[PDB]
C-alpha cells in the first residue's frame, strides 16, 4: 500500500542540540535545546548561521 | 535584634583545649571552674562520640557558682549537630500528661533521627508568564526563567498554573518552585524590574538576579527527633499538637513500633540515630516517682545524656518525708557522677564583673570595676552584676560618659543585696507579716 506509518502518541525526551546530552533547557531566542550554561555561552554567540543547522539536524527549521 | 542582652550572654562556649581538654585560665567567656569545665569537656566529647548512652551527671555547688553557665557553654560548644534539650524539672507537672509522661517526651526530645534528602530545585528571575485561562481556567501557559547564566522557556502543566496563578507569579518576580512538590516561593524582586511594580509601596526591598544553573540538586538534612515522630504518629495531624501542645498520654505501643522502625532505617542506611543531651535545671524540684522513671529511661537504648544541677545540700526529698543530699534519693544518686562548682575568688569575680562590663554597653573607670569586685566578694556576684546595669543607667542620668565610683555608690545605696535585705527584715518583723500571720499597721 506503500502508506505504513504514524506518528507516536508518547511525549519525546529532550536532548541539547549541541552535544546531545539530555536538556533541562529550551533557549527562547534561538529555540537551541542545550544542556548547561556553559552550551548556552556558545548558542548565544553562534556565528549568525549556525543556529539554523543545529536545528536543521533535527529536521526543525525558522521555516 | 530580639535577642536582648541577658545573664549569659557572653558565653560563647566552653573555653576549652580541644586538642587536650585542657581548660584555658579564661576564654569564651568563661573564668575559673577549671576542673568543672575539665569534666564538661569529658561529657562533651562523649555526648558528641554517641557511643554511651544514658548515662546522668549531676553538676552540684551553690548558688551563682556557674553551674548554669557551664550548662549553657556545652550547648553554645554543641550547637546544632545535636539535639539540646533544657528542662526546667517545674515544667513535667502538666495539667495534661501525668509527669512521667512529660519526663518520656523529654527524653524523646533528645534523640533526632538524621535524614539525607534531595530535590532539584528551579530558582531565577521570571521574564515573563503567558497563561490564556481560556470562562474556564488553567489550560495552557508559558514561563521564560533567567538567571544571569542562561535563559529558558517552558511549557507549563494545569496543576503548574494553578500555583504559579496561586502565587500570583509576576515578570521580574524571583522564585524558586521545588518541583516535585511544585510549591513557589518569592525570593524577592529583582531591582532591574522595579518600575513594573507600581502596586508596591517604597519600603519594598529588591534583589539581583540569581546565579548559576536555573536547576540543581540541593540537599537537605533534616533531623526529627524520636518525640516528633511519636507525636506525628498519634493523630490526623499530630504534628499540629508539636506546636500547641495538646498532645495526650502517646500510646506506649506507637512508640514501641517507631523504635522498631528507627532501627530499620539505621540498618537500612536510610537514616543516622543523633543522641543529644537532656539537661534537667534544679532537679531536685523532681519528686520520688520521677526518679524512679528517670532510673531505668537511662537503661533504654536509646537514651540520651541527662545532665543536671542542683543549689540543695542535705535537703527533704519531694513527695516523701526524709532528707538526702541534693534532694536526690540515694539509690539515684548511685546512678550519677557528681561535678562540683566552687566559689570564685576576687580576681576571677573582677574577670566576671569585666566580662560582663563588655557585654552590656558600658565603661567602668578602674576605681568602679575595683568596687564593684569588693561589693562581689561581700554581697554575690549576681548583684554586683545587677550594679553595673544601675550604674550605667545613673551616669546617663548625669550624662557620664564612663562609670565613676559616684555611680556605683548610688546604686549599693538605692539597691539592697540580699543581706542587707534580710537586715531591713529582721529589723522591720513588727511591720512584716509574720509567719503567724500577725503583724501591727500603728506608726
Ligand atoms: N565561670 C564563669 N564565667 C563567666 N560567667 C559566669 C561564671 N560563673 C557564673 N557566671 C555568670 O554569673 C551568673 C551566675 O552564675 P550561674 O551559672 O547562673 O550560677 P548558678 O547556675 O549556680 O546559679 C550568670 O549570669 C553566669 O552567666
Amino acid at each position: 500500500t506503500n502508506i505504513e506509518s504514524a506518528p507516536s502518541l508518547a511525549p519525546m525526551k529532550h536532548y541539547c542540540d549541541v552535544t546531545g546530552l539530555p536538556a533541562p533547557y529550551l533557549d527562547p531566542k534561538t529555540r537551541l535545546r542545550y544542556h548547561n550554561k556553559e552550551i548556552f555561552a556558545m548558542i548565544r554567540n553562534l556565528p549568525q548561521g549556525m543556529g539554523e543547522q543545529f536545528l536543521e539536524a533535527r529536521g526543525a527549521h525558522t521555516v | 535584634g530580639l535577642n536582648l542582652i541577658a545573664a549569659h550572654s557572653h558565653i560563647r562556649g566552653l573555653g576549652v583545649d580541644a586538642d587536650t581538654l585542657e581548660p584555658r585560665p579564661s576564654s569564651q567567656g568563661l573564668v575559673g571552674q577549671e576542673k568543672a569545665r575539665k569534666a564538661a569537656a569529658v561529657v562533651l566529647e562523649m555526648i558528641k562520640q554517641g557511643k554511651i548512652a544514658g548515662r546522668a551527671v549531676l553538676i552540684a555547688g551553690p548558688p551563682s557558682t556557674g553551674k548554669t553557665a557551664i550548662a549553657m557553654g556545652m550547648a553554645q560548644s554543641l550547637g546544632q549537630d545535636v539535639p539540646f534539650t533544657t528542662l526546667a524539672a517545674s515544667e513535667i507537672f502538666s495539667l495534661e500528661m501525668s509527669k512521667t509522661e512529660a519526663l518520656t517526651q523529654a527524653f524523646r526530645k533528645s534523640i533526632g533521627v538524621r535524614i539525607k534528602e534531595e530535590s532539584e530545585i528551579m530558582e531565577g528571575e521570571v521574564v515573563e508568564i503567558q497563561i490564556d485561562r481560556s470562562t474556564g481556567g488553567a489550560k495552557q501557559g508559558k514561563l521564560t526563567i533567567k538567571t544571569t547564566d542562561m535563559e529558558a522557556i517552558y511549557d507549563m502543566g494545569s496543576k503548574m498554573i494553578d500555583a504559579m496563578t496561586k502565587e500570583r507569579v509576576m515578570a521580574g518576580d524571583i522564585i524558586s518552585i521545588d518541583k516535585s512538590s511544585g510549591k513557589i516561593t518569592k525570593l524577592g524582586r529583582s531591582y532591574a524590574r522595579s518600575r513594573d511594580y507600581d502596586a508596591m509601596g517604597v519600603d519594598t526591598k529588591f534583589l539581583q538576579c540569581p546565579e548559576g544553573e536555573l536547576q540543581k540538586r540541593k540537599e537537605v538534612v533534616h533531623t526529627v527527633s524520636l518525640h516528633e515522630i511519636d507525636v506525628i504518629n498519634s493523630r490526623t495531624q499530630g504534628f499540629l499538637a508539636l506546636f500547641s501542645g495538646d498532645t495526650g498520654e502517646i500510646r506506649s505501643e506507637i512508640r514501641d513500633q517507631i523504635n522498631t522502625k528507627v532501627a530499620e532505617w539505621k540498618e537500612e542506611g536510610k537514616a543516622e540515630i543523633v543522641p543529644g543531651v537532656l539537661f534537667i535545671d534544679e532537679v531536685h524540684m523532681l519528686d520520688i516517682e520521677c526518679f524512679s522513671y528517670i532510673n531505668r529511661a537511662l537503661e533504654s537504648d536509646l537514651a540520651p545524656i541527662v545532665i543536671m544541677a542542683s543549689n540543695r545540700g542535705v535537703s527533704r526529698i519531694r513527695g516523701t518525708d526524709y532528707k538526702s543530699p541534693h534532694g536526690l534519693p540515694l539509690d539515684f544518686l548511685d546512678r550519677v557522677v557528681i561535678i562540683n562548682t566552687h566559689p570564685y575568688t576576687p580576681d576571677e569575680l573582677r574577670q566576671i564583673l569585666s566580662i560582663r562590663a563588655q557585654e552590656e554597653e558600658v565603661d567602668l573607670t578602674p576605681d568602679a570595676l575595683a568596687l564593684l569586685t569588693k561589693i562581689g566578694q561581700e554581697a554575690g556576684l549576681r548583684y554586683a552584676s545587677n550594679l553595673i546595669t544601675t550604674s550605667q543607667l545613673i551616669a546617663a542620668k548625669r550624662r557620664a560618659k564612663q562609670v565613676g565610683v559616684e555611680d556605683v555608690q548610688r546604686s549599693f545605696k538605692l539597691f539592697y543585696d540580699p543581706a542587707r535585705s534580710v537586715r531591713f527584715v529582721q529589723e522591720s518583723e513588727k511591720r512584716l507579716i509574720g509567719n503567724d500571720g500577725v503583724v501591727d499597721f500603728s506608726y
